[PDB]
């Protein structure tokens, strides 16, 4: 009972050591995994003035992708694009599209089969363990053309700042089946370019689409790993001081359940002398 | 609080001069609730607190 | 601790006890709706450590599926009394035994999970909450443009 | 042809009209771009914008008057007001000239976009520079891939794109000032 | 404001303050409804952050210098300067001085008024709004 | 269940009882340590989380309203059908009706001869195998 | 706490103490085995505020 | 060492000892933040693993095993090879070890002339780097 | 956990005020200028208001 609150005492005492351990360790990974950031942010630019973007198409096969993370202690992070990817999965599907889900990261599939269950078929994990490659990106790209969609989505949180994570939706269309359909106005867009490959132009936006797929897809697991580390480090500066003012009110009840168990012990011995004496 | 204050009352300015008292201030349990630092706060005027 | 949170009357219900709740007594859907409650309040209460250290976005979705009804059914168990309106404008609210116990019923199963936690504050039965949720929702839609003055020049 | 005008503006519509409007409409990769392809400008006569980019670096985002870079027809070189290129690099030397001075990257293989606003983006995944290859390691390399000769189609499929990047390095290391 | 009470209270208070502390306590126990939740700085309604701006403005004006005593009729034109909107986009930094100017720029026939009727009545309420149009609130 | 001892122990228990009991006393010992980790219904194990169920179809079987005792053949039946996993099926909201459904649809000579040979004998813990395959349980 | 895991006996192994545990009294091959497992399980009480 | 003080020793003790328990005294001082910090050893700052390792060198070379007190100029020589570097290669099970192969392998005329001396002098310094870089570590 | 190049540069002017207060605040005391040589001040009410 006294004691019972002198066990919780040292109990939030080390939460709040553990969880300031846990912030100084996520913002260390925070500043240099932004460094790579905005290395990767490069290259989606020339590919979204060379194909526009396009989010509301008319695809009748669709791949969406919610890029979430793996370890679950980032706070509003997983499921603040679980409520985007539902509100463009509400979206985009009002004339019979097919539709395949894929989630990154163990909160990923963990909170899209609450509310996907059917549409859901693939699941990559693992993935922030050792560091995101343009190789590893290249892989679950590939498998996201085992599917011949006509769109993709990507659904990432995109490292503003270490406050701000704005949701993004990135697309990416599937080059002689719906992204040269959407750029036939007045003729075509894309005729003004000279082709200089070695096969003729549908096989070289063949190549570029899934080349484009793949860096979206490596800009979308280095923009969200570091928008989790800046997650996880304001959730554990909430935790921290949270765990600080639970151990604030602790210590003040446990002192005043010492000061009254001294007073007890106290008046039960003057009684006992008194009785005698 | 009256052996305390029998103490305390007879440090004060009066009309020939004063007597200004620095009372090194222990805090037992590091307890501020307690009653003997409790009763001694009710005197001070200030604090000097030098930390390591 | 209740009365701190502005649930008035501050009842304890996971300490309030009667030798009424007794199914063979009160009868059956009101002993299954009173323990269902109590169930309720006391999983939150097993939650209130890890949200208050971890926070809500940590819990799973069955947990904060039950965070967000026990908060409901906090606030659905305060009531204005009408000895109590002197000092509080609102007006009292006799509840009566089959309004509160379909109007518990009805949090328990999920019919009332989307409405706020605030339009339970303070209400009679589970019409006033559902009164409440509109005059909430009107307050934030409710807005005038030059707002109606007519004060300045008031003739005589 | 054009009978479905999409775009980050109009996905802000359709979405308000099918999800919560508690979250707001998400933002876009095209928001965060701010040259375009089609708009009439940023040429200024002698140097135009370059952009040579790699997934894991950036390596110049400066102006120059001249780009060389190793399509697959072979090295062609970009001036200024260049005509729109959407151009297929095999293994091959960049070389980004502002002057005299001349920084040359041997590049792995990757497109390179020149832009109806002139506009050059090369875009490719492994940039050596010539300063930093192994200049050993070029001639034992393709040994073993000139002799394994296999039977499945894939490695010959890799093995063709194996030596075509290094003898496409041997030429690329020998003639170097 | 969230456990100070007077049980008697309402009964016995100003009628003039009677009539405008009432969205006076309702505000200020929203702004302490917000700012127990919004202490993480996770997002903003722009309501939210409207009640956080307004009951900032409410704590400043009843905060209240030592030995300076204010009369009820000075009292209940300072709450009423504030919950009517008369004090809004008056920085919180600024709000001690606001309402020195407001109590020394109104008409005192304003406070005369109200302390011997006892309560805002209809022609003062039109009075008092035009004499609050016309105060020079520092910094506008 | 943690807490509660008896010091004479299985020395004085019914037998039957105490051969389904170790089944009982043996998962509700893992079902205490696997909660504190329960709250993470996103984080499945199948491991974990097949003991978090199991468990759970045991705690849900000890209910019992009151002023109703059970006699104890029909008791030790009712902990072999959730110790050899008859209840695995049923929710975990659904076994107080389904001990229900246990007891009311098995043949009533299984309780006769159980009570009389104060344990599951061999030739009837497969009598009583399929006699509790022969029930509908509330769970599908 | 060792009995509400099931272990018996339920002797807490970094709460008993015994004379005989000097490594001149019981050799020092039985001395480390007994050190090493108090160390072991003195860390594993350490990392328990992780791993639970 | 957190809460044991000797409110005498600021220099009251031995001046050669006084030499490298200053350093000790801090470098064991930032070891005891970092220490209950950084239970993992996973995700680790270039700054505060160094601490965690010297601290975890200065706290295996203070233990000692019982009824073998050592004398004063042969543990100050322990800690100047703790304080100083010779030791940051020993993993943390070997500082026992190592240690005492300090003790065994330095010439043990140094110990005649820290002890009549009273503090390492600058000529007995560098014979102290010298002769404990001479010793065969069992870090191996 | 950041850097002393991180923040904003009003408050490098924060941290440039801060420390060089928290070095006027010391003061040489002139019963420590046996043992430490230099000699000690003391510092007027007026001085010591508007020199911070």
């Amino acid at each position: 009972s006294n004691q019972a609150v002198k066990q919780r005492i040292r109990a939030i005492k080390n939460i709040g050591k553990i969880t300031k351990a846990m912030k100084m360790v996520a913002a260390s990974k925070m500043k240099n995994a932004q460094i790579a950031v905005e290395q990767s942010r490069g290259l989606v630019d020339p590919f979204v003035r060379l194909f526009g973007d396009f989010p509301a198409v008319n695809s009748n096969k669709s791949v969406v992708v919610a890029v979430t993370s793996d370890k679950g202690l980032c706070g509003g992070l997983n499921s603040n694009i679980t409520k985007y990817t539902r509100a463009t999965l509400a979206t985009t599907e009002s004339e019979g599209k097919d539709v395949v889900v894929v989630s990154i990261g163990d909160k990923g599939r963990s909170q899209l089969t609450r509310i996907e269950s059917q549409r859901y078929q693939l699941a990559i994990a693992d993935t922030y363990k050792v560091r995101v490659t343009f190789g590893q990106a290249s892989l679950i790209v590939e498998e996201l053309i085992k599917h011949n969609p006509q769109s993709y989505q990507i659904l990432f949180n995109k490292f503003r700042s270490a406050i701000s994570f704005k949701p993004t939706v990135a697309t990416i269309l599937s080059p002689d089946l719906l992204e040269k359909q959407l750029e036939d106005v007045t003729g075509n867009s894309l005729d003004a370019y000279d082709i200089e490959a070695s096969h003729e132009r549908s096989d070289v936006l063949r190549d570029l689409t899934e080349f484009h797929l793949g860096v979206t897809l490596y800009n979308a697991m280095l923009e969200n790993n570091c928008s989790e580390h800046a997650s996880r480090m304001s959730a554990m500066e909430n935790s921290t001081k949270s765990a600080g003012e639970m151990l604030g009110k602790l210590t003040l009840d446990y002192n005043r359940k010492r000061q009254a168990t001294i007073t007890t012990e106290l008046i039960e011995i003057i009684a006992g002398a008194s009785a005698l004496m | 609080a009256t052996d305390l204050g029998g103490l305390q009352e007879r440090i004060t300015t009066t009309t020939k001069g004063s007597i200004t008292s620095v009372q090194a201030v222990y805090v037992p349990a590091d307890d501020l609730t307690d009653p003997a630092p409790a009763t001694t706060f009710a005197h001070l005027d200030a604090t000097t607190v030098l930390s390591r | 601790s209740i009365a701190e949170l502005g649930i008035y009357p501050a009842v304890d219900p996971l300490d309030s006890t009667s030798r009424m709740l007794n199914p063979n007594v009160i009868g059956a859907e009101h002993y299954n709706v009173a323990r269902g409650v109590q169930k309720v309040l006391q999983d939150y209460k097993n939650l209130q450590d890890i949200i208050a250290i971890l926070g809500m976005d940590e819990l799973s979705e069955e947990d904060k599926l039950t965070v967000a009804r026990a908060r409901k059914i906090q606030r659905f168990l305060s009531q204005p009394f009408q000895v109590a309106e002197v000092f509080t404008g609102t007006p009292g609210k006799y509840v009566d035994l089959a309004d509160t116990i379909s109007g518990f019923q009805g949090v328990l199963t999920g019919k009332y999970d989307d409405l706020p936690e605030m339009a339970f504050y303070m209400v009679g039965d589970i019409k006033e909450v559902k009164e409440k949720a509109d005059k909430m929702a009107k307050d934030i839609a409710s807005r005038k443009e030059a707002d109606n003055k007519k004060v300045s020049e008031e003739l005589k | 042809e054009a009978a479905a005008p999409a775009g980050p503006k109009e996905f802000t519509e359709v979405w308000n009209k099918k999800a919560p409007s508690t979250l707001i409409v998400p933002e876009f990769p095209s928001n965060y771009t701010a040259v375009k392809a089609v708009g009439e400008g940023q040429v200024h006569g002698d140097a135009f914008p370059v952009n040579f980019y790699t997934p894991h670096s950036i390596l110049s985002q400066a102006q120059k008057d001249t780009v060389v870079l190793p399509g697959v027809d072979g090295y062609f070189g970009v001036k200024a007001s260049h005509v729109p290129t959407i151009a297929q690099l095999k293994p091959g030397v960049v070389e980004l000239h502002s002057g005299a001075e001349s920084e040359k990257f041997f590049v792995s293989g990757g497109f390179a976009f020149v832009h109806p606003n002139g506009v050059t983006d090369i875009c490719v995944l492994e940039a050596a520079t010539l300063d930093q290859v192994d200049p050993a390691a070029v001639k034992s390399a393709l040994a073993a891939a000139s002799a394994a000769q296999p039977t499945d189609e894939f490695e010959q499929a890799a093995n063709r794109a194996a030596i075509e990047l290094y003898s496409a390095l041997e030429s690329a290391v020998e003639a170097k000032a | 404001v969230g456990l100070s009470v007077s049980r008697v209270g309402s009964a016995a208070q100003f009628p003039g303050m009677k009539q405008v502390a009432g969205t006076l306590k309702l505000e200020l126990a929203q702004y302490r409804e917000v700012a127990a939740f919004a202490q993480f700085g996770s997002d903003l309604d722009a309501a939210t952050q409207y009640v956080l701006e307004r009951g900032a403005r409410l704590t400043e004006m009843l905060k209240q210098k030592q030995f300076a005593p204010i009369p009820i009729e000075r009292q209940t034109v300072a709450v009423y300067a504030a919950t009517k909107g008369f004090l809004d986009k008056v920085r919180v930094q600024d709000i001690v001085a606001a309402e020195e100017a407001v109590i020394s720029q109104v008409n005192p026939a304003v406070f005369k008024i109200l302390k011997a009727n006892g309560k805002i009545t209809p022609a003062l309420d039109a009075h008092l709004k035009a004499e609050l149009r016309k105060v020079k609130l520092p910094g506008a």
